[PDB]
């Protein structure tokens, strides 16, 4: 058990319970209703890393590598696999092989 | 007339099956109930 | 009977918007109503038909309701008025250009 | 409880004709009983 | 404060600026373990959680805000979506691992599959005779 | 149907009474686990899997520790149900 | 206040209905007309007036001669829908030579 | 939805309709019709919404 | 001018005095525009249906 | 309960297909029609 | 009326139709005041052909007559599409009774229709259209029906 | 109030064990007649070996645990109205300050309460005043 | 001067107690007073009183005269089958008459206000014919539909020119 | 069209005169109803005045402008409780009403151009003179620099279109074409970029984040939308130059939307979300705009006229809870049902719209964009399924998170719905209802 690792932690974080009843109950700025929540570090914390990470971003080989499969093969396999095809399609029709018949979408 | 009859009985004869053994295992009445709702719907499905 | 409160947010914003809303609603769903109901069944729909040859109905000839008639000849420019605007507007600016 | 009746005779101007075999028509009814022994006998179990 | 104000400071690369970052988020010494910082990190913000899921967190532990099952100020897991019990967690270890979940559905629906097309292949029937139809130039013969 | 007070009292003395492996004339309601009731480390559990099935929840793990008397089991059902009114 | 005050309560204060929240008759005069203005002035004659609009893109003059054009085709023994802008023979095609291959389009 | 249970006000209602409903499904099927209304909105490149 | 409308209308005649003069002036527009009026090549009638009748 | 015991006990023999119920109408006509019609092994298999 | 619920539709039928029509014949007619109105005839115009190089307005004059056209033609392919739809609901047994010999007027009419008009998208004027057609007869004359590729 | 400590003895990983294990029988097995024989079965399987050295309790709790995990039910019989349950926690209720901000005329239904509400208000100020001398 | 509450003073009075879990863990004799007093005054006996012009408030006029015409009723109707069945009658009395004015207006509607072949974008119709029977009128019935110009009349084929 | 100009300038007057919020609200309605009784127009220009004009394209877009510019009034009241410069804010507002008016008027491209690139200040002015974050500095940096560094790159093409063609009326350009493959570019992306394009998102989250209610809803409502209607005004002649070079355009869009979806799932922020949404949606509009099919750009005018109504009015619901709970955090908002359950009604429906439930003129977009798309190329199904998919997926997170969960254990007393925020979400979504009974004019443009 550490020898007091949950006791060690025990005794501070249980003093700020009694804090948050303190500002939860507080008559006072409940009766200002003007609104707001009690302050949380945890969520101050979180939005501001939420918001701001870039000035950590290294542009080493893992962010690079992990950007690159994330959207760029995506994107440009993608666009090329529909350029091709459109590509084949439209070489088709430019050579009149199919005729007003048997060709989809008439009306867009 | 094409063969998404024979991909749906495929399908529907399983989940019929599928369901019409859960039913029994299954604990939690409202969850049998629809099983069973389910092993029925199936074979409305695989007639049509 | 052995009602026991329950914790309930306030209604009466909510009702009252209801309320407001119906009000108006109707009050100007009424006069207009009215006016719907006098046209159609006061006067009604003009019948098609064709041309008297020696004839040139007005722009306003061309709908068949009432109430069109009234939007149509008061209250709309004509579509041939708006068609020789454009027709000069773009005679000056071809010649501009 | 009437079920199916007041559609059975109002739905089908054409009831489909199936003259099959007895040891079909008939099966249909004896399959069913062996899942209902199965459900109220796999169900009642002797302690040990 | 503001956002700026709170802003996560880089990555700590000496013990005391540990010290001071898990102050900084309230977390014991050894409890402070911040990311990687490889190259897509926070830096000093603390990496908790991560576990199975939150709904393995104590279910009747006396909790701040039970809606998260989190007590008052304490660092939020960078990651405290994907681990919700709204999202992706549960609450207990699973049965098996993962092949066996895909594997058992998997593997027995391309069996039965394959065999069902087997026996398409000899569809039965009630030996019955080709519904007749009339029709123009038809002369099926009566058994008479 | 509300719950009494004075029958939650009765109703955990009918299962104790009920409960065997206990010193059968259910001595003193205040009678500890350790003491005269004997309950062993595994006795103790049983007691309080028996409380959950009687009166429809789970006791929290460690709480069953607080719970160390038929008094506290009373005082522990009431804190849940609104009891002491 | 006590059980009288809460169980008629004066008519001093005033419930704002959040556009105004100094005066009650500037607030009430103020949601009054706001409400007049919106809804029945736009989405009740505005609907209105829409609703009996004359024909402004002229789709159902458009459909006066669907029915005629295609009757009028029909018994006149012409193409229905002519697939040529003008007469083919009205155009007058350029040599091969002008063509001189001008990526010519199907 | 003031003095009488919504129960009341919405069963009322459902039985007094299906109960229509199901008598002109009677004439239907002794009359075998089958009709099609229609009422469009728009239309552009020959087709109809 | 019921205490309900008190300088509220009165000030808002002027957008309604930018409406008419609005008006106006495009009014004096469509004098400008006439150079085909009724000389189009669609509406354009050749010559007779005056009768002092300028459409639009 | 034995008013709640009969009527689900009305539900289960219209689902159970107990003669002359809604399932006796409805299962009974399917099954058979599944006989008339050519159709594969384990469809036919499976709904029985 | 030999079927009795048909005997008692027909009931409610002149329950129905009772008020409307009397109320049509009482407060319609002594209400109503004579009117007419007429439908269009757009005179012909000199299309993209007849004008000159640049002369905008006869320009714009052609394409409104195009798109007036294009909304008609447009149309067409949608009535022989709602008199096709017609005859599939005559009658159940009823759709190759009259399916082809009516639907193929309705064929041919948005293959015609696609010539002329499709394949140009939107914004297409008068301009475009034209000059197609222009493309496509030299087309057919120099490398056959198109649906053969080219020699 | 206290909230305890998450410290654990290898009593209570051992007892609390013995409770997971009576609410897998359970879950495995439902008639109470054939539970109590089942139960008491268990009992015997942990009074056979009832003191063993600690390095042997550890492996105990290396098969026990395993036990429950590999032979738990696949639906536990998770409890009716508690967490966890089928219908558990169906609806909450906000902070009484709601009931604060009814519209006079929506205050007008229930004086008595209300009053009564006013009262309790202040004597709670005076009490939150005490908790810790504000 | 303006308000919201009239003047209530906005907090809260349970306190920790709030939470099942928290008063079933640890709760104090201070607490058990306040708690028991939360809910000894959770009960209610009277009833919700009534506001008189509250209704009238939440109740415009355009709204007043409408209520009058079978409101009316009430008022007379109420002792003799009481205030609950006086309503009721109230009620379907209201949405009978609702319910049968619309039938007329809409079979109105498709009788003479059809989607012909003059106004488009309203409700078009379209039918397909009777069963014949043996023994009816006309019983080997000829095609009615002679000619392509009978599908999709729309009322063109009985254009006035 | 005059007749409305002369208006807003008599209206200028009441932000100098005290205490003319109101009066000016009435008034923006007002006009807005009598914009609304003028409507006879056809594909060709109209109402052409002295050098304005009015068409299909642009008379919807301009009701949209005044609708939206007067709706502003009922979203923003804490400038009265605060004092906070009323005159200020509603000359801003009246001087970007006039500019929109003039901007989808100008029948000259490059009027057309002036008036949108005027359109910089006063948009400005409303983020920065009301802002709430310190983010607000930076954000408005993005904002400028982004728009600035290619929206003044077209003034070269504007005139270099001149030097070859003689003038700048919309019709006169359609007449011509032109393939000298940098024209292309730098009108096309100058646009794309306040369109916006997934790539060069990048900007527009921060301005809405950092934004009040007022300037978010005029941001996502129609600078979006008027980069969009220039679009449909310009591409007539860019044709065989963009069908040599579409295929990366329509793919950065279509892959760039299942992405974005999934930003807005992992997203924590409510503005976050809905400004990740409308980028969303724009690039499905984008989509079908480049495919240039007459059921590509019918639809694209009716998508980004339904967009921008849903927009606006989750930016209100957005902007309530950040007026009740001060903090626009996911975690801090939950549970709203049980302290606004008649408002969160008006949630489901502004989220309904936002994932394509009828009746939505919203949805009558997708019908049209995506039969384009899918005639254009087959292959796009295989990610038009997954985008929408994502697109309710966020929506429906969006909605139940946010009014589902327990409530927040820290939220002090705060007021409850009120008439002005029920009205204006009433404003928002019964409108984007009743297009759907007479879309032809919404519709039918080309
Ligand atoms: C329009 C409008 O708002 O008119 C007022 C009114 C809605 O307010 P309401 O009927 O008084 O709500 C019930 C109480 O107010 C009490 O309402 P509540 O405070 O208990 O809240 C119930 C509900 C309020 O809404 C409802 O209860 C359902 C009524 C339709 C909304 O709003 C919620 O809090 C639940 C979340 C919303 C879920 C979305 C439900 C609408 C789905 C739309 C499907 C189409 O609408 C009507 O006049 C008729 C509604 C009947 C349905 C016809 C369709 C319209
Ligand atoms: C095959 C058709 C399956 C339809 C379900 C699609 C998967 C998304 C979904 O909504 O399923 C429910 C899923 C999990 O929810 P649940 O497990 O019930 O509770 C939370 C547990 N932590 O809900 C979620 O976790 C939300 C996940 C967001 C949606 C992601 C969908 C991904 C689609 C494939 C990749």
């Amino acid at each position: 058990e550490e020898q007091e690792f949950i006791k060690r932690k025990h005794e501070a974080t249980l003093k700020l319970r009694q804090e948050f009843l303190k500002q939860s109950s507080n008559p006072y700025r409940h009766a200002t209703g003007e609104g707001g929540t009690v302050f949380d570090a945890g969520l101050a914390r979180f939005q501001a890393m939420r918001v701001s990470n870039y000035e950590h971003f290294k542009p080493t080989g893992k962010s690079f590598r992990t950007g690159l499969f994330a959207v760029v093969l995506p994107i440009a396999l993608y666009a090329w696999a529909l350029k091709a095809e459109r590509d084949g399609r439209e070489e088709k029709y430019r050579t009149g092989q199919v005729a007003y018949k048997d060709r989809q979408f008439k009306f867009i | 007339t094409s063969w998404l009859g024979q991909l749906m009985l495929l399908l529907s004869g399983l989940t019929m099956f599928m369901a019409g053994l859960g039913a029994n295992f299954e604990f939690d009445l409202k969850k049998i109930i629809a099983l069973s709702t389910l092993s029925q719907l199936g074979l409305m499905m695989s007639i049509l | 009977g052995h009602h026991q409160m329950i914790i309930k947010p306030s209604r009466f914003q909510w009702d009252k918007f209801k309320d407001l809303l119906h009000f108006y609603v109707m009050l100007g769903v009424i006069p207009v109503t009215a006016l719907v109901l006098y046209a159609n069944i006061f006067v009604g729909p003009a019948q098609l038909a064709e041309i008297p040859e020696g004839y040139e109905p007005k722009h306003w000839e061309y709908e068949k309701h009432p109430i069109s008639r009234f939007i149509s000849r008061y209250i709309l420019n004509s579509d041939q008025q708006n068609y020789e605007k454009s027709l000069h507007y773009l005679y000056e600016e071809n010649e501009k250009a | 409880i009437i079920g199916g009746s007041m559609l059975n005779w109002l739905i089908f101007p054409f009831p489909y004709m199936i003259c099959l075999p007895i040891y079909m028509k008939l099966l249909t009814l004896f399959v069913c009983i062996v899942g209902g022994l199965f459900g109220y006998l796999i169900s009642l179990s002797n302690l040990f | 404060g503001w956002n700026k104000d709170y802003k996560p400071g880089p990555y700590p690369q000496t013990e005391k600026e540990r010290l001071a970052a898990a102050k900084k988020y309230y977390l014991l010494p050894e409890e402070y373990k911040p990311y990687a910082d490889d190259g897509l990190g926070y830096g000093d913000y603390p990496k908790l959680g991560y576990g199975l899921g939150v709904e393995a967190k104590d279910s009747y532990y006396p909790w701040d805000y039970p809606e998260h099952k989190r007590n008052q100020h304490e660092p939020i897991s960078a990651d405290h979506d994907l681990y919700s019990e709204d999202r992706w967690s549960q609450a207990e270890p699973p049965r098996y691992s993962n092949a066996y979940y895909f594997a058992c559905f998997l593997g027995v629906m391309s069996g039965c599959l394959a065999l069902y097309y087997w026996l398409d292949d000899k569809k039965m029937y009630r030996p019955v005779a080709a519904k007749q139809y009339p029709s123009p130039g038809v002369k099926h013969y009566t058994f008479e | 149907p509300p719950l009494s007070l004075k029958l939650i009292n009765e109703r955990v003395l009918l299962v104790l009474k009920l409960y065997d492996k206990i010193d059968p004339s259910k001595l003193n309601v205040e009678s500890h686990f350790i003491n005269d009731l004997g309950l062993d480390s595994l006795d103790h559990v049983e007691v309080i899997m028996a409380m959950e099935d009687e009166f429809g929840f789970e006791i929290p793990d460690s709480d069953a520790e607080k719970l160390l008397k038929p008094a506290d089991i009373i005082k522990y059902v009431a804190d849940k149900e609104d009891v002491y009114e | 206040l006590t059980t009288e005050d809460f169980a008629n309560p004066s008519p001093k204060n005033w419930q704002s209905y959040g556009f105004d929240y100094k005066d009650q008759v500037e607030d009430r005069k103020a949601t009054k007309s706001t409400f007049f203005v919106t809804v029945t002035l736009c989405l009740v004659w505005g609907s209105f007036y829409w609703a009996y609009l004359p024909d402004t893109q002229f789709r159902n003059w458009a459909q006066r001669e669907g029915f005629l054009e295609l009757r009028r085709r029909e018994l006149a023994g012409v193409d229905l829908v002519s697939p040529n802008y003008v007469d083919p023979a009205s155009i007058t095609l350029p040599s091969d030579e002008d063509l001189g291959d001008t990526e010519i389009i199907i | 939805m003031k003095y009488l249970s919504i129960c009341s006000i919405s069963f009322v209602n459902l039985i007094s309709m299906s109960l229509s409903c199901f008598l002109l499904s009677l004439y239907f099927l002794l009359n075998d019709m089958i009709y099609f209304i229609e009422w469009e909105l728009v239309s552009l490149n020959s087709m109809s919404i | 001018m019921v205490l309900g409308l008190d300088k509220r209308a009165l000030w808002g005649a002027l957008p309604l005095l930018g409406f008419a003069i609005g008006h106006f002036l495009d009014k004096k527009e469509t004098e400008r525009m006439t150079m085909f009026r009724d000389k189009s090549a669609l509406y354009g009638r050749p010559a007779g249906s005056e009768g002092k009748a300028p459409s639009w | 309960m034995p008013l709640t015991s009969a009527c689900f006990n009305v539900s289960n023999l219209a689902l159970c297909g107990m003669p002359f119920l809604a399932g006796f109408y409805s299962k009974d006509m399917i099954l058979e029609i599944v006989s008339i019609s050519n159709v594969n092994m384990f469809s036919f298999f499976l709904y029985y | 009326p030999r079927s009795p619920m048909a005997s008692f539709a027909e009931s409610v039928l002149n329950v129905i139709d009772g008020p409307i029509t009397w109320f049509r014949e009482s407060i319609v007619e002594p209400n109503q005041q004579k009117q007419n109105w007429y439908h269009q005839r757009f005179r012909r115009v000199p299309t993209i052909d007849q004008c000159y190089t640049d002369d905008a307005v006869c320009r714009f004059e052609a394409d409104q007559q195009f798109r007036r056209d294009r909304m008609v033609d447009n149309e067409i392919v949608n009535i022989l599409r709602q008199r096709f739809e017609d005859c599939t609901l005559y009658e159940a047994p009823d759709h190759m009774v009259k399916c082809r010999p009516l639907m193929d007027q309705y064929e041919k009419a948005t293959e015609n229709w696609f010539i002329k008009y499709g394949d140009l998208g939107g914004y297409a004027n008068a301009k475009t259209a034209y000059m197609k057609q222009k493309h496509r007869l030299i087309w057919e004359r120099r490398h056959g029906p198109v649906g053969s590729g080219m020699k | 109030a206290q909230v305890p400590l998450a410290i654990v003895s290898h009593k209570r990983q051992v007892c609390s064990l013995y409770k997971r294990a009576l609410r897998n029988l359970e879950s495995w097995y439902d008639r109470r007649n054939v539970y109590r024989y089942r139960a008491v079965q268990l009992r015997a399987r942990f009074d056979e070996n009832r003191s063993k050295d600690l390095g042997e309790g550890i492996r105990l709790l290396a098969c026990g645990q395993r036990e429950l995990f590999e032979t738990r039910h696949f639906q536990p019989r998770n409890f009716a109205n508690s967490a966890g349950g089928c219908a558990f926690e169906r609806e909450v209720i906000p902070p009484d300050w709601v009931l604060d901000y009814w519209h006079p005329l929506e205050k007008a239904q229930y004086p008595e309460y209300f009053a009564k509400r006013e009262q309790r208000k202040k004597e709670f100020v005076t009490w939150w005043e005490k908790q810790y001398g504000k | 001067g303006a308000s919201e509450t009239g003047g209530v003073k906005p907090m809260v009075i349970a306190g920790r107690m709030v939470r099942e879990r928290e008063r079933l863990i640890g709760m104090s004799p201070e607490e058990r007073a306040w708690r028991k007093q939360w809910l000894k005054d959770q009960e209610l006996h009277h009833g919700p009183r009534k506001v008189p012009a509250l209704e009238l408030e939440l109740n415009n006029p355009i709204k007043r005269f409408y209520r009058a015409p079978l409101d009316k009723v009430c008022n007379v109707l109420e002792p003799v089958l009481g205030f609950q069945r006086a309503y009721t009658v109230r009620f379907w009395t209201g949405k009978a008459l609702l319910a049968l004015t619309g039938i007329y207006a809409g079979a109105y509607y498709f009788k003479y206000n059809q989607n012909d072949w003059t106004r488009k974008g309203g409700w078009r119709v379209i039918h397909s014919r009777k069963q014949c029977v043996p023994g009816d009128e006309g019983y080997p019935k000829v095609s009615d539909r002679s000619a392509p110009s009978d599908y999709a009349a729309r009322g063109f084929n009985e254009s006035p020119l | 069209m005059l007749k409305i100009i002369f208006f807003l300038l008599f209206l200028i007057p009441f932000c100098f005169i005290n205490n003319m919020y109101w009066m000016v609200q009435i008034m923006m309605f007002f006009i807005s109803f009598i914009f609304l009784l003028m409507n006879n127009f056809m594909n060709y220009w109209s109402e052409i005045s002295y050098f304005l004009g009015c068409d299909m394209l642009s008379y919807g877009l301009i009701l949209l402008s005044l609708w939206i510019c007067s709706l502003m009034l009922l979203a923003s009241e804490m400038i009265n409780k605060h004092n906070n410069y009323k005159n200020l804010f509603l000359l801003n507002i009246i001087i970007l009403l006039l500019l929109l008016i003039l901007t989808f008027s100008s029948m000259s491209l490059f009027m057309f151009y002036l008036f949108f690139e005027s359109s910089l200040i006063p948009t400005l002015f409303l983020i920065l003179g009301w802002g709430y974050q310190p983010e607000r500095l930076q954000a408005g940096l993005y904002l400028l620099f982004y728009t600035l560094l290619v929206s003044l790159p077209m003034l070269i093409g504007i005139f270099y279109l001149m030097n070859k063609i003689g003038s700048m009326n919309f019709y006169l350009m359609n007449n011509f074409m032109f393939n000298y493959d940098l024209l292309y570019f730098c009108l096309l992306c100058a646009f794309l970029v306040k369109m916006p394009m997934f790539l060069v998102h990048l900007w527009l989250p921060k301005a809405h984040v950092e934004a009040p209610v007022s300037g978010s809803m005029i941001l996502a409502g129609i600078m979006l939308k008027l980069g969009g209607y220039g679009m449909l005004r310009v591409i007539s002649f860019l044709q065989l130059m963009n069908l040599k070079y579409s295929f990366v355009w329509i793919s950065i869009s279509l892959v760039g939307g299942v992405l974005v979806s999934l930003v807005c799932l992992r997203q924590t922020d409510l503005k976050a979300l809905i400004a990740y949404s409308s980028v969303a949606h724009m690039g499905i509009v984008l989509s079908g705009l480049l495919t240039m099919t007459y059921w590509g750009l019918c639809g694209s005018y009716t998508l980004m006229i339904a967009h921008g109504l849903c927009s606006s009015g989750l930016f209100c619901l957005a902007n309530v809870s950040y007026e009740r709970l001060g903090s626009r955090s996911m975690l801090i908002n939950k549970g709203l049902l049980n302290f606004m359950p008649s408002m969160t009604l008006w949630w489901f429906l502004l989220s309904s719209a936002n994932m394509a439930a009828p009746p939505t003129l919203n949805l009558l977009g997708e019908i049209y964009l995506l039969n384009s798309i899918v005639s254009w190329s087959w292959i796009s199904m295989i990610l038009l399924s997954f985008l929408s998919f994502f697109s309710a997926a966020y929506t429906l997170y969006l909605y139940s998170f946010s009014q589902h969960g327990k409530l927040f254990s820290g939220v002090y007393s705060f007021s409850s719905g009120k008439i002005r925020e029920y009205l204006l979400m009433l404003l928002h979504w019964l409108p984007l209802n009743l297009l759907i009974l007479k879309s032809e004019s919404f519709m039918l443009w080309l």
